[PDB]
């Protein structure tokens, strides 16, 4: 019958690894680096675009940084089309929680549900896993500012600072060196850019190569503001920190 | 139907490549050249009508398709795959948008729905990816003019100008020289026609070239008067004659 | 070889190996014999035990008051097909108030086996049956093989060393076909037949199973001391 | 290679090897024939007597569809019973809606399309029979033959199984020597001859002759088996011709 | 409504008034109640207009697919499809259909399918609300193997009495002639038939 | 090489099962030819009856899909008949839903969309056939639209299918280079049939008897096939000039 | 028994010169029994205002339903929905429940943020759009609001005049309805400013 | 009050502009002549949402069909799809429709009832004002009307409705569909019911209304530092 042609995407290796999770993690290793840094007064998301062309329309472009609601954003590393499927699920789940409880979804509950969807594709269905890793940047009134990461396995963990995609090993060492706990958003902005500036496989790091965002409780009257930086603003913060 | 193929036919290989997406992108390359250029006041999409027989009436095969009054598509790769994606793209503009909001979707969102259709053919049971890259040019009130590329993976990207298929590497270099942010639509049709002559071996006239625009509103093309807010389709296929006129001044 | 992975694949010579391997489970199964006259039909079965602590596997199932079979091969498969035949006999009675023709039982079994031999996922039935019955056209004996092939005979035998009994019946055809209105002499002729298929072991009281059906005889099974008479 | 391991796969030639293999199962079968006469059709078939233990005239091979259609087949017998079961459903459903008994062409495509459906998917096996069938409809007599591929044409005469080359050779002579046509009672005798003649290829075991017919004059355009005096007259004719 | 079909020597003729009513209001005064399910198989409709349109449409679809595969279907076969629909949906249909057609073998044939979804093959058939008034007349005046002109007169006279007495009937008398010659539509205005 | 058993991409970007289905097309070793008149569309096809037992009247690769549409197949008959029944069903369903006769070119697109699905769905194998649909369309006039196992279709001024298509193709390409028009300039279909037969005799270099040929004519509001006698009438006329 | 008149309530929307007004009562009851004197029937998604009269469980449900759809809309479109577009969404959403309707009388009010053009609409319970130039009315005192509006209303009223008109429409119509009143709210809406006023009315 | 009639080289549709709820006027300027295709229009009577929804549904599908077949859409197609969909719902979609247009087959006029019955006609009227309209149409319709004649007769049929039927009122909308021309949609073709100037202005002295509390509403997204 059709059995002949089944890859069997949901089995263990004799070492007790899920092949297809591991080969997806391999795929995501070649993706543009995304860095998340959590401070006391906010969270930074920076990410490196993979396709440099002078003719790509940058200001209308989104491959790395998406918004799930008014308090929660993700930075993508992997197949952008796969990430867009999961992003639309996350967007609905936050709005089903809001319709049911009349409260904005706590960050962890959203991340566990995405991570539970990813887990599903590794244990049943015989489909390929989602070739995606997310950094989650979010705020809620229980734990305040939160970073999490998810990966094709459906494992998620929380971080003070984290990277995904290419050169995470190098990226994670550099963060571990310079990151302190009493740190502020302005410093975390400078750390995030400097770390991409060292790990990048490109000759130099320029505004046309980056997506950048912040989540600050530095909105008027103790509210929370998500700022996806426009290309001009990225080029400004690149001069300010002293990288260009 | 005993469709037992409920498992993916696109899987990660040990290097992290998705084989069937890569092979689909190889089918796109072997495909005839198509290109799109975005002007300040419009967008142009252009391709060659590679006729399979001189007994064929190449007018009956359209490579450039209207999706909504304000959105247009062209491709490189397997035509029949493009045809069913056109059928699906037109319908989804209605079912998931027009029947809800009473207007047509903006360019990005219709692109987003096509992307999604193709991402599914990359992960669902018992199907191969689509063997096409689309260029989609449109207008909408709040985003203005836009040009989008959609790849077999589901991935789409906004372009000022680009090319896909056979001589796309050469064509893309040509465009990078000739493009600025002060181009008028007539300047963009001129650069489109120049660029497409480099990748065309044989006859180069209005009968072997298919070129369409997203320009001003054409109230004359509407077919009815007495509704001040419907001002007419922005999508227009240039005629065999209109092309030849521009080739004399080339 | 490369054409034995499932029942949906033909070999280059036009063979269904999965069917042919199912056929093989019958040959490894313990011998059973069927034979008939104009008045009665008889099953004789050599039951097999695991060891000397174990019971002997029952080889004869009752399907209705006028029809039952003997099995050789996978017993659980025999159960499924005997359950199916019970229901078909039962439907005929309840809807048409009519005793199911033995030739029609044959056709129903032949078409149930066949579905498993053409459709992916499923496997052939791993068992052979000898159906006996008395209906509106007298005495009947069928042989069922899980290929789907069903054959009306005067007499036959299936299972290990069945070729012995079958040659005996092939000679005795003119004699036992005339045993009309004498059930004990027809059962003798079958017991004698199944003997030709023995080696080393001989017919004991808890070894031998017999069944009979006929003109004024419901289908009834004799085991244990009820078959001592015939050893 | 590997092209022959899965049904519905095209080889580089443009062939379906599983279907070609099904044909070998058919060629392995006993010989069956059909003969188109003036007003009807005759179906004969070789039945091999494996053992004296086979009850004569009791394992019937030729199957009736509706009241007017006869089907005979060579190869895997249960595959031929599975097809006729489907035939009977098609002719029932057609009669239910359109009232008239299904015409022989309509019926032929109904089988045709079903057999062809069992070459479209790897999840099924092709049919292991060639089926010779026909009857009398409003437009007259009709004889068909249906190969494992779903292929079928009208015939003056048709033949399949092991004795096919012998049968065909003898069928062609009848066509050539009777252009105005063959009567029903003549075709029955000829059918007996051609089965006997084609029994040299299967000569080791002895056999049993089975004939059916539909004839506008001889059966009122209904399918009947040839029994008793008419059967023995055909057997006697055949026995005289081989000697 | 008043509708009939009559077999004669050369074929068959379908007749109908042209009045459609919503209670006492005439919704349409020039209705065509003679509907084509095939080249030479037509039916007369009575009951729910919606129901009989939906039915005739499906039947036309079925006979068109029939023709593609098996060629020209018999009048009987058209009756059988009408019946199948009417009978199996009897709990949701108010349809009373007369089926009439021409073969060269069978010649002219009339079937009536009343509210049962039963089938009846008849030399002639009357149906609709106006038919009650002309049982007497039609039983007395019908003969077999009438000429074309006799059969046009018989229907024109019959439907004329039906229209006079039934408020639900009225308008023009439409007929359709079905012979080897082909398909002739006729119309007769009030100023002809009223004064009969 | 399982990329050669089902309809998934080879590393080259090719669908081998689509390619091998095109090769099944030629298995019948029959050549088909379609040309357009002013008023009509004519399809001729070779008719080979090798077996003397066959009923020649039942040996055809020309199908009456609807009253307007005819369809010649180049391929094995079982796949031909599968496609015929489907086209017939899709044509009658169209007329029921949309209240007009399915146009020739819309049927062709519909059947080519179905073909395309068999090139993307792994469980369905492509049909090994090339469908040539002909009508006199009430909008576009005389029409020829051809479908293949790839899911490709296009309109034709004239076309040819089979082993010796290229010979027939260049013959017709040469004629439409002289006349410089899209169709055979001829009032009567009887003389457009004569044309089609005449150009098939030239291109294939073979003569034809009434039984070696099979013809289909599409006029306004009906498609029909010619009997043996009607063809003979045509053959006589070609010989006498 | 009649779902549209268990809880009571009224909404009225008027256009003015470069402004719209929408106003509601505050009553919620179980027929004769008054329960809440704080039940507001005017909700906003971005700058588009929706008043809803009718069965209070549907008033709450549909608000939660239009917050949900307008949130997603904004996340994809990257812009707030406009009154013209939101009106179609409401109609779509009512008509999708055609044979099991919400028992509500919706009223859309707002200004197109691009064109600057004031816009009001009303709907039957199954989505039929009435796109008035002057005023829309909804609820248990709709007849009373039609009478008050059709007399009191005049086009191109300034923000502080339209406030006086709309307030007097509601207050006098509520006082002739047993199931409306108990307080009221008026929204004065400008392109980049929105005032909200609680009216001192009779508490019977 | 909706009507349509054929003239020399086309078909015309007329409709009033009143929508009712029990005995009150919900709308004085509603458009009952719905767009299906560029040259196919549909007059709507019955349940207002039902007439609006079923014309939009069929109009959406006719657009997808036109795209699919690369042809101008036909009136008989809109007719079949409306009629099959209304029939499926057994009257529960309470829509009464007059369909008219030009296509490559010529000009067409049809009526459709809620249960899925269709009629063919040279003049048709539907809804509470249909008897008033049909009296005018049955008095004045002849063959080969000019366009000037046709528009006069259609608008007279709708006026019969406006004056004599309580269910119908306000203005006359018309739509002209002539062969080989662009369909012209003439909303407020007649305006015979303009409200007379009021006796008084009821504009209040500012401060007339008693206000408990004030507050600014925050309509912007994120008040930001
Ligand atoms: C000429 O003959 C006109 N006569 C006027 C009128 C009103 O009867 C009508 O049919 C008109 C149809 C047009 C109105 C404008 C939009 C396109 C359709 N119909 C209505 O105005 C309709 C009345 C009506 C109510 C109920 C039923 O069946 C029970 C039939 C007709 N009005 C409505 O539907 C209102 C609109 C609210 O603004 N809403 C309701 O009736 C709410 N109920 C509907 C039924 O289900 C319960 C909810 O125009 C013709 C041509
Ligand atoms: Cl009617
Ligand atoms: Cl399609
Ligand atoms: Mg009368
Ligand atoms: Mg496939
Ligand atoms: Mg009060
Ligand atoms: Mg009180």
């Amino acid at each position: 019958g059709s059995r002949r042609y089944d890859s069997r995407t949901t089995i263990f290796s004799p070492e007790g690894r899920l092949y297809q999770v591991e080969y997806a993690l391999e795929s995501i290793s070649h993706a543009g680096t995304a860095i998340g840094i959590m401070a006391s007064d906010g969270i930074v998301l920076a990410a490196e675009r993979k396709v440099t062309s002078t003719l790509l329309e940058q200001d209308t472009s989104t491959e790395k940084l998406y918004k799930l609601n008014d308090k929660i954003a993700v930075a993508v590393a992997g197949l952008t089309a796969d990430a867009e499927i999961l992003i639309n699920t996350a967007r609905i789940h936050a709005q089903n929680y809001l319709k049911t409880y009349n409260e904005d979804i706590p960050v962890e509950i959203l991340v566990r549900r995405l991570s539970d969807i990813k887990q599903g594709y590794t244990q049943h269905g015989g489909l390929r896993p989602f070739g995606v890793s997310f950094i989650y940047a979010g705020y809620d009134d229980r734990y305040g500012y939160q970073l999490y990461t998810s990966n094709p396995s459906g494992n998620y963990t929380g971080w003070k600072a984290i990277s995904v995609g290419a050169n995470t090993s190098a990226a994670q060492t550099l963060l571990q060196m310079d990151y302190k706990d009493d740190m502020k958003v302005d410093d975390a902005i400078e750390l995030a850019l400097k770390t991409l500036s060292k790990t990048t496989d490109s000759s130099a790091l320029t505004y046309d190569r980056l997506e950048f965002a912040t989540i600050r409780k530095g909105a008027n009257d103790g509210e929370v503001y998500q700022k996806i930086f426009k290309p001009q603003e990225i080029k400004d913060i690149l001069v300010k920190t002293g990288i260009t | 139907m005993t469709d037992r193929y409920s498992f993916s036919l696109t899987t990660f290989s040990p290097s992290g490549k998705l084989g069937q997406i890569d092979y689909a992108l190889t089918a796109v390359k072997q495909g005839v050249t198509s290109l799109g250029i975005k002007a300040t006041n419009g967008v142009v999409i252009a391709t060659e009508k590679k006729s399979s027989s001189p007994l064929a009436m190449s007018e009956t095969l359209s490579k450039v398709s209207l999706l909504t009054p304000d959105i247009g598509a062209v491709y490189s790769g397997m035509g029949p795959d493009y045809r069913v994606l056109v059928d699906k793209s037109r319908k989804v503009a209605h079912t998931s948008y027009k029947r809800i909001y009473g207007e047509y979707p903006p360019t990005k969102l219709l692109v987003s729905e096509v992307a999604k259709i193709m991402q599914e053919a990359t992960q669902s049971g018992g199907v191969r990816p689509f063997g096409v890259s689309l260029l989609i040019a449109g207008h909408d009130e709040f985003n203005g003019f836009s040009l989008y590329q959609v790849d077999p993976s589901g991935s789409y990207f906004p372009w000022k100008a680009t090319a896909i298929g056979k001589g796309s590497v050469a064509a893309k270099t040509f465009l990078e020289k000739r493009w600025n942010d002060e181009l008028e639509l007539e300047d963009a049709i001129h650069i489109a026609l120049l660029t497409l002559k480099e990748s065309v071996e044989g006859e180069f006239n209005g009968d072997t070239i298919e070129l369409a625009i997203i320009g001003d509103e054409n109230p004359d093309l509407l077919g009815y008067t007495g509704i001040p807010t419907d001002k007419g389709p922005r999508f227009r296929k240039l005629t065999s004659q209109e092309i030849n006129d521009r080739l004399e001044a080339l | 070889n490369n054409y034995d992975g499932d029942t949906v694949t033909f070999s280059p010579t036009g063979r269904l190996f999965q069917v042919e391997y199912a056929l093989e489970a019958i040959k490894q199964g313990s011998v059973t014999v069927g034979l008939r006259s104009n008045t009665h039909a008889v099953l004789v079965a050599l039951k097999r035990n695991a060891d000397e602590l174990s019971s002997y596997q029952k080889k004869i199932i009752k399907c209705d008051e006028h029809m039952g079979l003997s099995l050789a091969g996978l017993a659980p498969d025999a159960r499924v097909l005997s359950n199916y035949l019970r229901q078909q006999c039962n439907y005929s009675s309840l809807v048409f108030n009519r005793k199911l023709a033995v030739e029609r039982a044959g056709h129903l079994l032949c078409d149930k086996a066949q579905k498993n031999t053409q459709s992916y996922g499923g496997r052939p039935y791993g068992v052979g049956l000898l159906i006996i019955g008395y209906d509106k056209s007298g005495a009947h004996l069928l042989e069922f093989q899980p290929s789907g092939n069903v054959t009306e005979l005067y007499g036959t035998a299936i299972g290990a060393r069945s070729q012995g009994a079958k040659t005996y019946l092939e000679r005795t055809l003119d004699t036992f076909i005339k045993i009309d209105g004498n059930p004990d002499e027809l059962i003798k002729a079958g017991v004698e037949a199944i003997s030709q298929s023995l080696r080393d072991e001989s017919l004991t009281v808890d070894n031998l199973s017999i069944a009979i059906v006929g003109k004024d005889t419901p289908f009834t099974i004799y085991d244990g001391e009820a078959v001592a008479k015939y050893i | 290679t590997g092209y022959d391991l899965s049904n519905s796969v095209f080889s580089p030639d443009g062939r379906n090897f599983q279907v070609e293999y099904a044909v070998k199962a058919v060629e392995n079968g006993t010989t069956s024939i059909g003969i188109k006469c003036n007003d009807g059709v005759v179906f004969a078939v070789e039945k091999l007597i494996t053992s004296k233990l086979l009850v004569p005239q009791k394992n019937v091979k030729i199957q009736v569809v509706d009241r007017h259609i006869g089907c005979v087949y060579s190869g895997l017998i249960p595959d031929g019973r599975h097809l006729v079961n489907r035939g009977r459903e098609e002719a029932a459903s057609f009669k239910k809606l359109y009232k008239t008994p299904i015409p022989i062409p309509a019926f032929a495509d109904r089988l045709g399309q079903y057999v062809q459906a069992h070459t479209l998917y790897n999840s099924v096996r092709p049919f292991g029979v060639s089926t010779i069938f026909g009857g009398v409809d409003k437009n007259g007599a009709h004889l068909y033959m249906l190969e494992p591929s779903g292929s079928y044409w009208g015939y003056k005469g048709a033949a399949t199984g092991k004795g096919r080359q012998s049968a065909k050779a003898e069928l062609e002579k009848l066509v050539d020597h009777h252009p105005e046509g063959l009567s029903a009672r003549e075709a029955v005798k000829q059918a007996a001859k051609i089965i006997y003649l084609a029994h040299e290829d299967n000569k080791e075991k002895d056999f049993e002759l089975e004939i059916s017919w539909c004839s506008l004059s001889e059966t009122n355009g209904l399918h009947k088996f040839v029994k008793g005096d008419l059967l023995q007259e055909a057997i006697d004719f055949a026995q005289k011709e081989i000697n | 409504t008043s509708i009939m079909a009559v077999t004669f020597k050369d074929g068959v003729i379908l007749g109908a008034d042209s009045r459609t009513t919503t209670g006492a209001y005439i919704a349409n005064r020039v209705t065509d109640k003679l509907t084509r399910v095939h080249d030479k198989i037509w039916c007369c409709r009575s009951g729910s207009a919606a129901d009989t349109q939906a039915i005739a449409d499906i039947v036309q679809y079925h006979l068109e697919l029939y023709t593609s595969q098996y060629g020209t279907p018999s009048t009987e076969t058209a009756a059988s499809v009408f019946k199948e629909l009417c009978y199996e949906n009897k709990d949701n249909l108010t349809a009373g259909i007369i089926v009439a057609g021409y073969d060269d073998k069978n010649k002219g044939e009339v079937y009536t399918i009343p509210l049962g979804g039963s089938v009846h093959k008849l030399p002639y058939a009357i149906a609709g609300s106006g038919s009650t008034f002309i049982y007497g007349y039609c039983d007395k005046n019908f003969r077999e193997n009438m000429s074309k002109e006799e059969t046009v007169d018989f229907i024109k006279h019959s439907l004329s009495q039906a229209i006079k007495w039934d408020g639900s009937s009225g308008g023009v008398i439409r007929m359709v002639v079905l012979t080897a010659a082909g398909v002739e539509r006729l119309i007769f205005y009030p100023d002809e038939y009223e004064q009969l | 090489g399982y990329d050669r058993h089902i309809t998934i991409f080879s590393p080259e970007g090719r669908l081998y099962q689509v390619e091998y289905a095109f090769k099944a097309t030629n298995q019948t070793n029959i050549n088909s030819l379609a040309v357009r008149g002013k008023d009509c569309t004519v399809v001729i096809s070779q008719k080979k009856v090798p077996d003397k037992l066959l009923d020649p009247t039942t040996v055809s690769y020309i199908f009456c899909i609807s009253r307007t549409i005819g369809m010649v197949v180049n391929g094995p008959i079982p796949d031909a008949r599968n496609a015929a029944l489907r086209a017939k069903a899709e044509a009658a369903e169209f007329r029921y839903k949309y209240g007009y006769d399915m146009p020739c070119d819309v049927l062709a697109k519909r059947m080519a969309n179905l073909s395309q699905i068999y090139t993307q769905r792994a469980y369905m194998r492509p049909l090994g056939v090339i469908l040539t649909f002909v009508s006199v369309d009430e909008e576009l006039g005389p029409s020829i639209y051809k479908t293949d196992p790839a899911g490709y279709y296009v309109g034709y001024k004239a076309t040819a299918t089979g082993p010796k298509q290229q010979e027939i193709t260049t013959n017709l390409e040469n004629h439409f280079k002289k006349s410089k028009i899209d169709h055979i300039n001829e009032e009567s279909w009887e003389k457009v049939v004569e044309f089609a037969i005449t150009h098939m005799i030239d291109a294939l270099g073979t003569e034809f008897s009434k039984n070696d040929l099979e013809v289909g004519v599409a006029t306004k509001d009906k498609f029909f096939t010619l009997s043996a006698e009607n063809i003979e009438e045509r053959l006589v006329a070609i010989a006498e000039q | 028994s009649d779902p549209s008149s268990i809880n009571g309530g009224i909404v009225v929307a008027m256009t003015g010169k470069d402004c719209v007004a929408i106003a509601c009562d505050l009553r919620l009851g179980s027929q004769s029994l008054g329960v809440s004197n704080k039940f507001e029937k005017i909700f906003h998604y971005g700058h588009v205002f929706l008043g809803i009269t009718g069965l209070a469980t549907d008033v709450t449900t549909l608000n939660e339903m239009f917050r949900y759809k307008t949130n997603l809309y904004k996340l994809k479109e990257e812009r707030a929905i406009e009154p013209e577009t939101f009106t179609q969404l409401v109609s779509s959403s009512l008509y999708e429940r055609r044979f099991g309707p919400y028992f509500v009388g919706p009223v859309v009010a707002g200004i197109n943020s691009k064109s600057g053009k004031p816009f009001i609409a009303g709907f039957d319970l199954i989505g039929c759009i009435d796109e008035a130039k002057d005023f829309i009315v909804s609820g248990t005192a709709s007849d009373q609001l039609f009478g008050m509006c059709e007399s009191l209303y005049e086009p191109n009223l300034e923000p502080e005049d339209l406030f006086e008109t709309i307030s007097q429409a509601l207050l006098n119509a509520a006082d002739r309805d047993a199931l409306s009143g108990w307080g009221a709210v008026v929204y004065i809406i400008k392109k980049d400013e929105v005032v909200k006023r609680y009216l001192k009315m009779r508490q019977d | 009050t909706i009507a349509g009639l054929v003239f020399q080289d086309g078909v015309i549709l007329g409709a009033d502009t009143r929508a009712t709820n029990d005995s009150v006027v919900a709308d004085k300027s509603c458009e009952k002549i719905h767009f299906i295709a560029p040259k196919i229009y549909c007059c709507g009577a019955g349940v207002a949402a039902d007439a609006e929804a079923v014309t939009q549904l069929i109009g959406s599908n006719i657009e997808l069909h036109s795209l699919y077949t690369s042809r101008e859409p036909r009136v008989v197609s809109a007719l079949q799809m409306l009629k099959q969909h209304l029939f499926k719902y057994q009257g529960h979609i309470g829509a009464y429709l007059i369909v008219a247009g030009v296509d490559p087959t010529g000009s067409h006029l049809f009526s459709i009832h809620a249960h899925g019955s269709t009629d063919v006609g040279y003049y048709l009227s539907l809804g509470s004002g249909s008897l008033a309209a049909m009296a005018v149409l049955e008095s004045h319709w002849k063959q080969d009307l000019t366009k000037e004649e046709a528009i006069k007769l259609a608008s007279d049929a709708i006026q019969a409705g406006i004056w004599n039927d309580l269910g119908s009122g306000s203005n006359v909308d018309v739509c002209v569909m002539e062969i080989g021309k662009d369909a012209e949609y003439l909303r407020n073709y007649l305006t015979p019911n303009v409200r007379e100037e009021k006796q008084k202005s009821y504009k209040f002295p500012r401060g007339t209304t008693a206000v408990l509390k004030e507050s600014i509403v925050n309509i912007c997204d994120i008040q930001e530092e």
